[PDB]
């Protein structure tokens, strides 16, 4: 009798027992634990060497388990119809918590009950770095830990006080801890290995902006290209028909070609065939970013529009032409505005975004000085029609409008197909 | 439209940051109200919960911070006791009798 | 032909269309094919001169055979930067020493790889005294004007050669068409 | 654009190359301060790196 | 082992650090609990000024 020894169930007895759903699944002892809660007696586990065993009671249960996990460790064992009444209540944690004061101060005193000495301007500047953690400028982040690890490097890159500089200093580390890829990418680009048009206009051209898949928070501009000849109405977006875009991607060009038909009808089908592609190969897409970029460079390439190369383009676009949100728009900004500056920022350059993004702009410090000062500019969108008329700087409708050079273009690349259909059949 | 430095400016202004801060510890699942209810209600009812979140959030943490502050009536001494050298059973004695 | 060199073909193919529209289409095939099998793609490598060899075959242009070209291209046009331009570079003077330098052999390799152009004691050399003449283009207008030696605008320019050398296949596929039609 | 030899030399002129160098031996993580300081901070502050 | 020596947990005061080339680690950075324990990260440029 003296040699069972107590496991989590003996041990929680009257109490609460915490367990991993993650863990329970793994060890695969999700049956054993279920029929134990469903009877509400469990027995020891025996080894299968005993030659008679003893006669062990069933333990009664008397507890409330709580099981504690990612969902998708949930998704793992929800389907099981047993889980639900065992399981009557969920608890689930918000990614996000409200950035208000009030919760500011609560995190203030969660840090300083966690052993951290914090100054006023320290626990702002940790309460503005979770709410640009959490992505959105209105929530903070909910990732407690990761906030206690920031708050462990500022302690000891600032002696243990959690002052403002130590904290930006902490930031500032830890951004460039990871930035060797982007050091790199920087290099590149002064020493013209990967050449970007920060300055002047071109045709048919534009800066989409990327951030790379090896480390989803470095953004980088790309600069996609379009170019527009006669034929058929197919949608050529070379970086896809090559095994790098994928499902979502999919999409996008059937959106563009969808938003391109019927935007412009005045013949029966788009006399056209449209060319996407980057100028480089660190773009395998996936997901609906550029978007925007890729219509406004489609549509620059009809109608020979020079677009001022100095602002980048972002965000996501439906076949209604009104620009969808993306995903690190603040990588995307901060990233084109790093590039801009290593080549010297002109007084002009700029990023097209979103509005809907606008919610998350958390933009590092250097950016907004960088506005505030004039030197750069960050364009909130809710149309491509608008984005466009920002590139190429006169509007869409009246004389010299971009819509009629659109059109106009179009009706030169139809003339040319009739010219050369004309040539067939004589 | 252009946005201005205004309407892209974010972080809270600072108007004195050269003193320490001294303020009360939070209570646990603060800024969560959703999840303190769930616990609160699953303590109260005795049902069995389960904790959803992202990880690397606390939830464990702040979970066994939120339990500890709970108060419940002394479970009674359970233990094992044998009617036989191969018959055991279950024994309920009231806490500290053991 | 790899992935990468997937997408050379129909990089080379838009920028051919949207530079040369004069008819809905191109009126042309163009048979890409180095003589060697050694050349299994696996990169964009080559590209500038893939454009080149095409437009010359287009135009009827002959190219100076004794500058090699090197270094991808864009559907814009412009001639993006390579790995290994030091190899090719030294290679390609190489082969030219073996036969012999005439003094006017060289490389056209993209201005964005003059970074990372670190040639070898010998191939400086062969440039500081002329026998080797290393060549930096922006965009392929650049490069095939070097190897044609003359200008793409003005008469008896490069683009105007070309032009008519796409209105004539045009001409004769028209022609097979009237015949198809009779 | 025809290169010259002088934008395509890239080799350090010697002016003296007869005599022994005699030179300190460099801090660890030369040339990678990225590094270095990584080490560092790790290193005050107990982490795992 | 027939019983085995009831050995208490050995104290971790250490500091493990973790070298080799990246491709190593995009083989053990997807789980999660390897970010927490090793919040600082030291990357190796393949050049030098
Ligand atoms: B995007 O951010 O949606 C963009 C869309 C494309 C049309 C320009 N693509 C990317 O940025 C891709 C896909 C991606 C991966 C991970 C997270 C988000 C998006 N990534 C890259 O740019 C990339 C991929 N591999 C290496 C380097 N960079
Ligand atoms: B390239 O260097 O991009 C070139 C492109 C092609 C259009 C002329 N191809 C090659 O040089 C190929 C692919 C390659 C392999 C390894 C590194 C870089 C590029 N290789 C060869 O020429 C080759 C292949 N097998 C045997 C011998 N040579």
């Amino acid at each position: 009798v003296s040699l069972i020894r107590p496991g989590a169930v003996h041990r929680a007895q009257g109490g609460y027992l915490i367990l991993d759903a993650l863990s329970l699944k793994r060890e695969g002892t999700w049956e054993a634990f279920k029929r134990a809660l469903r009877n509400g007696q469990v027995e020891p586990v025996t080894e299968p060497q005993a030659p008679a065993g003893l006669e062990v009671e069933p333990f009664p249960i008397q507890m409330q388990v709580i099981l504690v996990g990612t969902p998708e460790a949930f998704e793992g064992l929800e389907e099981d119809p047993a889980f639900s009444e065992l399981f009557r209540i969920r608890a689930e944690f918000s990614p996000t918590l409200p950035a208000s004061p009030e919760n500011c101060t609560a995190l203030g005193g969660w840090l300083l009950a966690q052993g951290f000495q914090l100054t006023q301007g320290g626990l702002t500047r940790l309460y503005d770095e979770a709410r640009r953690m959490a992505e959105q400028r209105d929530r903070m982040d909910a990732r407690l830990v990761e906030i206690r690890a920031l708050a462990e490097e500022a302690a000891v890159l600032g002696g243990g006080l959690l002052t403002a500089e130590s904290v930006e200093q902490a930031i500032a580390a830890r951004e460039h801890r990871s930035f060797l890829s982007e050091e790199e990418f920087l290099r590149a680009v002064q020493e013209g290995v990967i050449r970007l048009r920060t300055t002047g206009r071109a045709v048919g051209e534009v800066n989409s902006l990327v951030v790379v898949e090896a480390a989803p928070y470095w953004g980088r501009p790309a600069r996609l290209t379009a170019r527009a000849a006669p034929g058929r109405d197919h949608l050529i977006s070379i970086d896809r028909e090559a095994g790098l875009g994928g499902q979502i991607f999919h999409k996008a060009v059937l959106t563009l070609a969808g938003y391109l038909r019927s935007r412009y009808i005045e013949h029966g089908s788009l006399p056209v065939t449209i060319s996407l592609a980057f100028e480089q190969n660190y773009v395998s897409i996936e997901g609906d970013s550029a978007g925007l970029a890729e219509l406004v460079a489609a549509l620059s390439a009809i109608g020979n529009l020079p677009l001022r190369q100095d602002l980048a383009v972002t965000g996501a676009v439906d076949q209604t032409g009104k620009v969808l949100a993306v995903g690190a728009i603040n990588a995307k900004v901060e990233g084109f505005f790093r590039v801009c500056k290593a080549l010297g920022l002109s007084g002009t350059q700029g990023v097209i975004l979103p509005e809907a993004n606008l919610a998350n702009l958390t933009l590092r410090a250097e950016v907004l000085e960088a506005v505030r000062a004039g030197q750069f500019h960050i364009y909130a969108v809710e149309t491509a029609e608008q984005a466009l008329e920002i590139l190429a700087g006169a509007r869409m409708e009246g004389f010299r409008g971009l819509q009629e050079k659109i059109r106009a273009g179009l009706e030169a690349f139809a003339r040319l197909e009739e010219g050369h259909d004309k040539e067939d059949r004589e | 439209m252009r946005l201005s430095y205004e309407a892209l400016e974010w972080r809270t202004p600072i108007e004195n940051s050269t003193e320490p801060v001294s303020l009360p510890p939070p209570p646990p699942f603060f800024g969560q109200e959703r999840a303190r209810e769930a616990l609160e209600l699953a303590i109260r009812g005795g049902f069995h919960a389960y904790l959803v979140g992202p990880p690397s959030l606390g939830k464990h943490e702040a979970l066994l911070a939120y339990l500890s502050t709970q108060s419940v009536e002394t479970p009674p001494d359970l233990l094992y006791v044998p009617l036989s050298e191969r018959k055991v059973a279950v024994l309920t004695l009231p806490s500290g009798q053991e």
